[PDB]
């Protein structure tokens, strides 16, 4: 299963069918029949099968990268240090990836399942897609093909300038 | 159709525009006016998943009619005077909107006879 | 060998593609995302158990 | 196969045009090339540029699909006057009655699109009204915020 | 087979399940879901004018 | 034609079908791993940070 | 890399020891097996590249290609087996010996971690190359080797040996991180042409292309294959090497070039509706396809380099089986005019079954990879400009059209009567077309691994 | 839950069955065309169980059930989409695939190359089902261009041909002119909405979308056979009579106002493109259905017919009505379907003969092939409650009601009138009149496999507007409120385009020679488009 916390659902309410016609619909019955010729094989089969894993329990591990210096506090053109910095924003760009991955999860989930009062009950998570969307340009974008470290540094500190120079020039 | 000659053919002034409209006050020739009553809550049709040109003030037979149409099932044609409910108010919203533009379109008369009998005097 | 194709085709099949729904894409988020259901006014929730209280009287038109 | 039958440079002596409408195994009288400016062509024979469709279609051609015949000097764009691509087939109507027709209908109808969307039809009402502030919530309006009201009246 | 089973290939899905940790760290002690900064801004000098 | 396509289906089968029954076998009796925290001082092989068990193998034996 | 190179060479031994007719066997049996053994270079990670040694190392640019060129050894030696029954004996250990040596050159000039070895495997590779060209090609000046030499290869070392002498190594991996912007200037610029313009004209660059229909033409199938399938992609994957060095001056001077291709996938893309050479309209074809290469290369974005690298496969494998496919043609008609044999699905229909596959792989029916490398080309481009997808689609017209035509025109229509040695299709050749098509089709289900570094 | 995904991946799973029944063959077949039949029977029969619990609540979903690729944002899921056009283009697919190849057993019998037809139409199936099942705009791509590819090996089924392969690449050529607008869409959609899903395309809400929609209506262009991009349709007969029963009829040439339906979101907030379909459709529902008027080859009648249709979807498009457009679609499919598969069996009858004057005395002598077609002429000409009706007619109710061009308004009924005219001349010359075909009248009907596929469309052509139109949940509201000389609007000119064309018949029996004018040389020879550009353009 998943963490409800990282994809966040709201409670699902059905309504209990008040059949007004006397008619016996035939969603019923093929549900039954669903129920016995189908569900109840393969729940068995998985059974089973969740058994003969049981017999040889083992497992494996989610990797910790542990924090190494950045590329700020590496001296220039030292290759030792700044490989690991390079390394180290390798990875938290590609989780920072897959962040805005779950995110785009998020919306068109939250889209599909409230239909057609989306436009409604989706502006948090129209907002929460606009930050990290926002954060995402300002962290990474326009790059280029051969991005790295010092690229990203400069980017930011470019942008560091542009807001510094906007609050001065305000105040 | 006559209006579209009437706005064409003949003279703009005294017909009404479709997009910009309505140009007089609400009460402007109507003493204590009522608003118009909304029947439907705006949390049940939340939770009917309305379209929002079905969101409108006569919601509510068209929740009564999909909630017919659900209950009523597999007899898909056990459901015609909830149809009939919500298209006999729709029919009353349609004449409402004709009243508006007749509305608008004795208002222009009205002011091109005021401004007539202002020029002929003045 | 007279309803084979009714086996080989529909029911087999369906075993599969419930066994694959069931346990690899159902146990993944977001795969499998149903729409709520449309709750209107007169409903009982099966899972709550509140009775949605029903629509005002009507300002009648016939 | 060898050097002689093949094609060579552009010939400019008559009895080098002789040897060349031998060569490409046609009349010297309906032997013309093409015009010598440096376009490469040589010595080869300009075909009256009529299409695979206007060759007989009934004769027994030595190749059916394509009209034609052995030992026959092809034309130079023998492959883009088959008959899956552009034809010299004559029509009932002359082209440019057909450029005339065709170019007045496209630019009279498109002109008609352009004044009837100048001047549309419609139904004599006013706009549709809708609850809530003209439906503020229901059009993604935030919920810190509070719009102007939007009330209608009854008529 | 072999392919179809590289042992999580240039880390994806490790990439997957990491942004599954940090969402969730981040949805529990109020902070926002990325910065606009990706590195601090404390430990960058920038040239002064 | 056919006869190459009969020998076609012959020898991709033929270590086809012992490659899908022995997965199959893998996923039935000895199967999926699964997550877990890690221990406090446990130190995992490289190998021993992939879920299914073919991947386990492929990344101990020869990467 | 050496558990690579070495089984390489002892394809030496296993080709002039075997018996006189056991050397096609023991050759593609062994080659086959270094062709399974490739598949442990994908042994890549998200942030670092496998970096075996300083003289070697291969990320996820080099390895797709690394799989391909030794993939692409035993199905040559399926392919010119046939023609080559005629030939002496030990001028066939020659013919084998030559495509050994050239898979030899690549490997190592793909997994070259030094940008000077790199030129030095890269200008190796052509020696092999010329010799299955002008000796076991089929028919009959030379200044294409002196502007190729001269706009081309000299520039390039004398530009490498100055980036040696300023930068202090040519490691490409130190030159990921002592990399320095290059300035606007007159010496940045033709540094940057000289740089550039060796691997433009391997690409081939519109305007430098004419080399390319008339050396498919004169070669062998082997020599075919090698050069649209590999031979055209060092200029690919040098440019994604030496693009590192040559910013942000090409933000500025890759304007000229991708107007070269961008006009030049349009017309060559033409070319092939007015060809009667069937391995010319393949040729042509290739220089249309390797035009989006360059043009997704030079605007250098992530999806573009993404896109180029999955064409640059895809082309390779779906080249490979056209020329494939013109090879079994020429070993029966004896003529390349594509007019000539007609209608042949009447007689071969497994053969044009092959011929369909290759012509949809060609004009890029999605899901293949041959799509996904398009479509993502497209999507950068059209992120550089919004007009330059008009010029895309266009040519997503063409290529269409010249892939149909060309399976309209051989194998559709009334066959041709004249022609009656039309044998049915040996098992080596479909064979030869399963094993190009196969893989091709396979990549489909799992794109990741032909996606390059920065996927 | 479980029964609704389920089902809905059992319906695709069971047809791609048969593919590998003829590719894993080494024997020669006990009839592989009826074990395709009795498949896609099945197909239908399961397909029916979500229809049948979408209609009971209204239950869509969506099943991203395998993740294929992630390009560093751009999460590629093989994902389905259930919603109302799934559930209700899906069976109405499946029961027309069902009737063209239980009458493909019948017509192609005698074809050695039968498995193989089976094998494509089956592929082309497939692919129209991942076109409109799909979620993302990459699988519907591969949708779009598996039924352009099919569309090619389809016309082009005899080869030997050069007028099939001719039409085949004509047919390509257009469709990929399309294609250089689906391509810029989804370009557009990547680079400012950073999705190919339409959840998220749906949810951002564009407001500058006029390029993205211009992409999507030039595709529709290429796809749908709309003007500009049309004649590949009418060349589009030259293959087998159920290639263009099932694709050029009902299946394929749909998808173009598919893919503009299925994008109603962005199209109902937008004026320009409401305005661009409206003008595009009217100008194609015109001039198709005037070329429809003098021409004798009854498959080329029955094309521009199809296509005149799809001109006045995209009108009803263009007036920002999508369901109302989606839903004739989903009736025009029987009866359309059951016109080509009439003619056919009149082509059959009379020894591959397509030409109406050379047709005659098929009123009792094909009785049942002859009331087919009068059921099919009168619901394409809108007859009260037939399927026609229940659609076509509230186009116009919705046509002349709204905030419209008037001019396009008016063109969508003088092709309304136009639709009448050509189907009382297929009556006349095809049913009516006298024999003209030859002297050995090997004319019969009697086969259960042709009697039973053109029954179960009958049956659909009676009755599935009624039950389709009845099943729908309301999606917008219906304009049932105006004037009495507009309500009867399209039944009065309908009849009006009826008599003046008995007219026009009855002066075929006078005897009297006149010349053709510019009319009548204009409109036969295709509005003089397919000559030119067909000539001027690859000369170029
Ligand atoms: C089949 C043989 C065919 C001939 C052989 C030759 C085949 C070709 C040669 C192939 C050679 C190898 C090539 C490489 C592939 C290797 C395998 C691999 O990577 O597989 C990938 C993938 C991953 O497998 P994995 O990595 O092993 O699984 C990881 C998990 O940890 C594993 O999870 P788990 O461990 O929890 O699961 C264990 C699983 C075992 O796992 C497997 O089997 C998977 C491994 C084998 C896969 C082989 C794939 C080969 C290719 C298949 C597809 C193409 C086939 C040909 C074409 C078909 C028609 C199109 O156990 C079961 O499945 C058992 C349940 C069986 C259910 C049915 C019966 C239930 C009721 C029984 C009632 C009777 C008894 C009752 C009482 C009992 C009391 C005790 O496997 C699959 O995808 C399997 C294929 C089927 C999937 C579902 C298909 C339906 C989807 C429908 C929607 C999508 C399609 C939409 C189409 C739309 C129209 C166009
Ligand atoms: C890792 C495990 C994987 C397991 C699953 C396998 C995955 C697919 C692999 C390739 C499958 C096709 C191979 C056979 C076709 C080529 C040879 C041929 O003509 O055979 C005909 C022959 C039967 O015909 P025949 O009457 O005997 O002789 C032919 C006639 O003379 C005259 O011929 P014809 O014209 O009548 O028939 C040709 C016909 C002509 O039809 C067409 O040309 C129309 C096709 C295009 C339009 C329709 C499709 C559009 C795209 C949608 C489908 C893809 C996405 C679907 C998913 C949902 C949406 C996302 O094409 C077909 O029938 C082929 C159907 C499958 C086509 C695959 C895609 C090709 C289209 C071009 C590229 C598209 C992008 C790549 C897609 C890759 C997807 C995996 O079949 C065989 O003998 C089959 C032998 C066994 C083949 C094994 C293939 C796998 C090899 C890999 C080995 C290692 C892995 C283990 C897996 C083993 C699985 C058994
Ligand atoms: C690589 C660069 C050089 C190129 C040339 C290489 C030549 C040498 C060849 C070496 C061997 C082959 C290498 C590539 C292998 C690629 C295949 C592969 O491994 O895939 C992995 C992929 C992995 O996909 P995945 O990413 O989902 O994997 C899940 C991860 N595990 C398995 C660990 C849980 O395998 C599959 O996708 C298999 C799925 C089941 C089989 C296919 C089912 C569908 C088939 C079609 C059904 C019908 C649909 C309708 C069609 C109708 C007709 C048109
Ligand atoms: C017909 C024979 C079938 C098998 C019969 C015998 C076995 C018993 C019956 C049950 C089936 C086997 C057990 C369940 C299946 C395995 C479950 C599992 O873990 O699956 C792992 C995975 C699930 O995906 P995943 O997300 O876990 O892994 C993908 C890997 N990453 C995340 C790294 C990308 O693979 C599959 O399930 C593959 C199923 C594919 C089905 C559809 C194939 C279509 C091919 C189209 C190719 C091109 C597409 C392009 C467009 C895409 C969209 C944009
Ligand atoms: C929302 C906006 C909508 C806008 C709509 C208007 C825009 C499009 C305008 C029209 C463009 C298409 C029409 C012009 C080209 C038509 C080519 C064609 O179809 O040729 C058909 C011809 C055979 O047909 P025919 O002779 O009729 O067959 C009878 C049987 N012997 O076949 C042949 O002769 C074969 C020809 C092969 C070589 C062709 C070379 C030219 C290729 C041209 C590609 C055009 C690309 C356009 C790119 C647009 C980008 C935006
Ligand atoms: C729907 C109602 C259809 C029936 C009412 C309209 C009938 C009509 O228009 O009749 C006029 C005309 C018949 O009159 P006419 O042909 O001149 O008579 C001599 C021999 N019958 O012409 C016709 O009847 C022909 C048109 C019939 C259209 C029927 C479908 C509408
Ligand atoms: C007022 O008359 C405007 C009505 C809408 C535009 C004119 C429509 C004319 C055609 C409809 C009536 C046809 C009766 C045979």
């Amino acid at each position: 299963s998943w963490d409800k916390d990282v994809y966040p659902e709201p409670p699902r309410r059905t309504p209990a069918p008040s059949p007004q016609t006397s008619l016996p619909n035939p969603i019923t019955y093929l549900t039954k029949a669903f129920d016995l010729l189908v569900d109840r094989p393969v729940t068995l089969v998985r059974e089973f099968i969740e058994r003969q894993h049981a017999k040889n329990k083992y497992y494996y591990y989610h990797r910790e990268f542990r924090r190494v210096p950045d590329i700020t506090e590496c001296h220039e053109k030292d290759v030792l240090c700044m490989f690991e910095a390079e390394m180290q924003w390798k990875r938290d760009y590609k989780v920072d990836q897959e962040i805005v991955n779950i995110i785009q999860e998020r919306l068109k989930a939250c889209q599909q399942r409230e239909g057609e009062s989306h436009r409604q009950n989706c502006a948090k998570e129209l907002q929460q897609f606009t930050q990290v969307v926002k954060a995402y340009q300002d962290r990474y974008h326009d790059l280029g093909a051969h991005y790295s470290a010092r690229k990203c540094l400069a980017k930011q500190k470019q942008r560091m300038l542009a807001e510094r120079k906007a609050t001065k020039e305000a105040a | 159709g006559a209006h579209l000659a009437r706005r064409y053919l003949g003279d703009a002034s005294v017909e009404p525009e479709p997009l910009r409209m309505p140009t007089f006050p609400p009460d402007y020739g109507f003493p204590e006016r009522k608003e118009r009553e909304m029947v439907a809550t705006q949390q049940e049709m939340n939770d009917a998943q309305l379209v929002l040109q079905q969101r409108d003030y006569c919601a509510h037979y068209l929740i009564r009619f999909l909630k017919c149409k659900r209950d009523s099932f597999p007899n898909f044609l056990a459901c015609k005077h909830e149809q009939h409910d919500w298209d006999y108010c729709e029919h009353l919203d349609y004449v409402k909107r004709m009243k508006e533009f007749e509305r608008e379109r004795r208002l222009l008369q009205r002011k091109k006879r005021r401004e007539q009998r202002e020029a002929d005097m003045a | 060998r007279h309803s084979i194709f009714a086996f080989t085709h529909v029911l087999i099949p369906v075993w599969i593609i419930h066994y694959y729904l069931k346990y690899h894409v159902t146990t993944k988020p977001y795969t499998i995302v149903e729409k709520k259901p449309r709750i209107f006014p007169g409903d009982t929730i099966l899972e709550t158990g509140e009775v949605i209280p029903p629509m005002k009287e009507f300002p009648d038109q016939h | 196969i060898t050097k002689d039958m093949l094609p060579g440079p552009y010939p400019k002596t008559p009895e080098e045009r002789a040897a060349a409408a031998k060569k490409y195994n046609m009349r010297v009288e309906d032997y013309e090339p093409y015009p010598d400016d440096g376009m490469g062509y040589g010595d080869y024979p300009k075909l009256p540029d009529r299409s695979q469709q206007e060759r007989d279609p009934w004769y027994d051609w030595d190749h059916p699909d394509l009209r034609l015949n052995w030992g026959e000097p092809m034309h130079w764009d023998l492959d883009m006057y088959i008959r899956n691509r552009v034809d010299t087939s004559p029509t009932p109507v002359n082209w440019n009655l057909m450029c005339k027709h065709l170019f007045g209908f496209v630019a009279f109808m498109l002109f008609m699109f352009w004044v009837g969307e100048t001047y549309p039809t419609y139904q004599p009402v006013g706009p549709k009204q809708y609850p809530y502030n003209n439906l503020y919530l229901e059009r993604g309006g935030d919920p810190n915020k509070e719009p102007e009201p939007v009330v209608h009246y009854e008529i | 087979t072999f392919v179809a089973y590289l042992p999580d290939y240039r880390m994806q899905e490790w990439a997957r399940r990491e942004a599954e940790r940090l969402v969730k760290y981040r949805e529990a002690h109020g902070l926002p879901l990325m910065e606009s900064n990706c590195f601090d801004p404390s430990k960058i000098q920038l040239p002064e004018d | 034609d056919k006869r190459f396509l009969k020998l076609l289906r012959f020898y991709i089968l033929l270590t086809g079908i012992p490659v899908v029954i022995g997965i199959t076998l893998i996923n039935v009796f000895i199967g999926e791993a699964e997550l877990a925290e890690i221990p406090e001082g446990y130190v995992p092989e490289h190998w021993e940070y992939f879920k299914h068990p073919i991947s386990r193998w492929i990344a101990r034996t020869f990467f | 890399m050496l558990k690579y190179i070495i089984p390489t060479m002892m394809l030496m031994p296993l080709t002039w020891l075997s018996k006189n007719s056991m050397i096609w066997i023991n050759t593609t049996l062994h080659s086959l097996l270094i062709s399974l053994t490739s598949l442990l270079l994908l042994n890549q990670f998200g942030d670092n590249s496998l970096n075996f040694s300083l003289t070697f190392f291969s990320d996820s640019l080099s390895t797709p290609l690394l799989i391909l060129t030794m993939w692409l050894l035993p199905l040559m030696l399926m392919a010119s087996q046939h023609h080559l029954s005629k030939e002496n004996l030990a001028r066939k250990k020659l013919f084998i010996s030559m495509l050994i040596l050239l898979q030899l050159f690549l490997i190592m000039t793909f997994t070259a971690t030094e940008l000077i070895f790199f030129y030095i495997m890269f200008e190796a590779t052509l020696v092999p190359t010329l010799i299955i060209i002008t000796r076991w090609g089929n028919q009959t000046a030379g200044l294409y080797f002196l502007f190729y030499t001269l706009a081309g290869s000299l520039p390039l070392l004398v530009a490498l040996i100055y980036i040696q002498n300023t930068m202090g190594s040519l490691n490409f991996l130190i030159l990921q991180y002592w990399v320095q912007p290059m300035p606007n200037s007159w010496s940045n610029t033709f540094m940057w042409l000289a740089c550039m313009m060796a691997f433009m004209v391997k690409m081939p660059l519109y305007g430098l292309h004419l080399w390319l229909p008339k050396a498919h033409v004169e070669a062998p199938i082997a020599g075919s294959m090698v050069l649209a399938a590999i031979l055209l992609k060092l200029g690919g994957y040098g440019m994604m090497r030496i693009t590192l060095l040559l910013n942000p001056i090409t933000d500025f001077m890759a304007y000229p070039f991708i107007m070269l291709s961008l006009w030049g996938m349009i017309m060559t893309s033409s070319i092939c509706l007015r060809q009667t050479d069937l391995k010319s309209l393949i040729a042509y074809s290739s220089v249309s396809h390797m035009a989006l290469v360059i043009v997704a290369i030079l605007i250098q974005t992530p999806w573009s380099y993404m896109g180029a690298t999955a064409l640059m496969i895809a082309h390779g494998l779906t080249s490979s089986m056209l020329f494939c496919l013109a090879n079994s043609n020429y070993e029966r008609v004896h003529s390349r005019t594509m007019i000539l044999a007609r209608g042949l699905q009447t007689l071969l229909p497994l053969m044009a079954a092959w011929w369909l596959l290759a012509s949809l792989t060609n004009l890029a029916l999605p899901p293949s990879i041959n799509l996904i490398g398009e479509l993502f080309v497209v999507m950068s481009t059209f992120s550089w400009s919004n007009i330059t997808i008009i010029l895309m689609g266009l040519n997503m017209v063409i290529t269409a059209l010249y892939s149909l035509y060309m399976l309209i025109t051989t194998q559709r229509g009334k066959h041709t009567h004249h022609i009656n040695n039309i044998l049915p299709s040996f098992t080596r050749e479909n064979a030869l077309m399963s094993l190009h098509m196969l893989p091709l089709l396979l990549l489909s289900l799992n794109p990741k691994i032909i996606l390059g570094p920065l996927y | 839950m479980n029964l609704f995904s389920s089902l809905t991946l059992v319906t695709l799973i069971l047809l791609t069955m048969p593919i590998a029944a003829i590719n894993f063959n080494t024997h020669k077949f006990t009839n592989y065309p009826l074990y395709v039949k009795t498949t896609i029977s099945c197909a239908f029969i399961t397909s029916m169980i979500p229809t049948m619990m979408f209609i009971h609540t209204g239950q869509e979903m969506i099943i991203s059930n395998w993740h294929w690729l992630t390009i560093q944002t751009l999460k590629l899921s093989l994902s389905f989409k259930m919603d109302f056009f799934s559930m209700m283009f899906v069976p109405v697919a499946l029961f027309v695939t069902w009737s063209i190849m239980e009458f493909s057993m019948w017509y192609m019998h005698s074809d050695p190359n039968i498995n193989q037809f089976f094998k494509y139409l089956l592929l082309f199936l497939i692919t129209m089902l991942i076109l409109v099942t799909a979620n993302n705009l990459f699988q519907l791509f591969i949708g779009w261009e598996g039924v352009g590819i099919m569309s090619f090996l389809l016309i082009g089924w005899w080869y030997g041909r050069t007028d099939a392969n001719t039409a085949a690449l004509q047919a390509i050529l257009y469709n990929r002119i399309g294609d250089i607008g689906f391509i810029l869409a989804m370009a557009w959609f990547l680079i400012n909405l950073n999705t190919w899903d339409l959840q998220q395309i749906f949810m951002l809400n564009p407001n500058d979308s006029n390029l993205p929609l211009m992409g999507l209506i030039l595709a529709a262009t290429g796809k749908s056979a709309q003007f500009g991009l049309h004649p590949w349709l009418p060349s589009a007969m030259e293959g087998p009579t159920p290639v263009s029963a099932l694709l050029h009829s009902s299946t394929m040439v749909v998808a173009g106002i598919f893919l503009l339906i299925r994008f109603y979101p962005l199209t109902e907030n937008n004026k320009f493109g409401q305005s661009i379909m409206l003008c595009l459709g009217a100008m194609t529902t015109l001039f198709t259905a005037m070329c429809a008027l003098t021409q004798n080859d009854i498959k080329k009648i029955i094309a521009f017919s199809t296509s005149s249709q799809l001109g006045l979807m995209m009108v009803t498009i263009g007036i920002n009505q999508p369901h109302l457009a989606f839903l004739h679609i989903c009736t025009h499919a029987f009866f359309k379907a059951m016109l080509f598969m009439c003619s056919g069996s009149i082509i059959h009858s009379l020894n591959d003969e397509q030409d109406i004057r050379k047709m005659g005395g098929l009123f009792k002598a094909m009785p049942f092939t002859t009331t087919a077609l009068i059921i099919g002429s009168l619901a394409l000409t809108g007859m009260p409650f037939l399927t026609g009706f229940y659609s076509k007619d509230l186009i116009i109710e919705s046509a002349n009601t709204s905030y419209t061009n008037a001019w396009a308004l008016l063109m969508t009924l003088v092709a309304t009138s136009f639709t009448a005219i050509y189907s009382t001349r297929i009556i006349f010359f095809a049913l009516l009149g006298q024999p003209r075909f030859p002297t050995l009248i090997n004319i019969n009907e009697n086969n259960p496999f042709l009697i039973n596929s053109i029954k179960r469309l009958l049956i659909g052509s009676l009755f599935a507007g009624f039950i389709i139109s009845n099943n729908i949940p309301p999606m917008t509201i219906p304009q049932m409120t105006m004037p009495h000389y507009l309500k009867m609007t399209a039944l009065t000119v309908t009849i009006l385009g009826f008599i003046l064309a008995l007219e026009i018949s009855n002066t075929t029996h006078y005897l009297k020679f006149n010349y053709p004018s510019n009319t009548f040389k204009f409109s036969n020879l295709l509005g003089y488009y397919p000559t030119i550009m067909h000539r001027l353009t690859p000369y170029m």
